[PDB]
């Protein structure tokens, strides 16, 4: 869970390892205005299928 | 007097549904998603109202 | 199929709450009795203040 | 980095060299030219900004 934070949104967008860039959520580019309550980032590894 | 008054009421405390869309607040959805996708958000929120 | 691929989920509880993160976008002071096209942490409304 | 060459997306692909419009009507065609396009000198020549 981070917090109370700045983050660089529009950068973590660019680096091209992303191969499966799926935002579900909102659009890509506008993950910069607005202000996230709250964040948990779920880290794991799975099957390419 | 109070039915008139009362079905204005009703007719305004409707906005803060979403009506199946992502929030009420119409400025909310145009700052979280893209115009692509907005459209058929939008569509479906304004068609509520 | 099997190539393992890392994956990180991004999920944001957005919602209207103390404002803990949020990008690099530069403040500015208020203004009183002109109405503006404020951003006050995701609330993209209109107004005086 | 060919499905990404679509109305409603973004990136290096997407934008950045070439826009598709949100109202565009059209056919995409891809298919694999790594045949000739597989060049020993390395075909930098295919630049993009």
């Amino acid at each position: 869970r981070i917090s109370n934070c700045v983050a660089d949104y529009s950068v973590l967008y660019n680096s091209a390892s992303f191969s499966t860039f799926k935002c579900y959520g909102v659009s890509p580019t506008k993950l910069n205005d607005l202000c996230f309550t709250n964040v948990y980032a779920d880290s794991f590894v799975i099957r390419g299928d | 007097v109070n039915q008139n008054a009362q079905a204005l009421n009703t007719l305004v405390k409707q906005l803060s549904s979403n009506f199946g869309a992502i929030s009420s607040v119409l400025n909310d959805i145009l700052s979280r998603l893209d115009p692509p996708e907005a459209e058929v958000q939008i569509d479906r929120l304004i068609t509520g109202r | 199929g099997y190539q393992p691929y890392r994956v990180v989920v991004l999920s944001f509880e957005l919602l209207h709450a103390p404002a803990t993160v949020c990008g690099p976008k530069k403040s500015t002071n208020l203004v009183k009795n002109k109405c503006v096209n404020f951003n006050f942490n995701g609330l993209t409304g209109t107004g005086v203040l | 980095e060919v499905r990404q060459i679509a109305p409603g997306q973004t990136g290096k692909i997407a934008d950045y060299n070439y826009k598709l419009p949100d109202d565009f009507t059209g056919c995409v065609i891809a298919w694999n030219s790594n045949n000739l396009d597989s060049k020993v000198g390395g075909n930098y020549n295919y630049l993009y900004r």
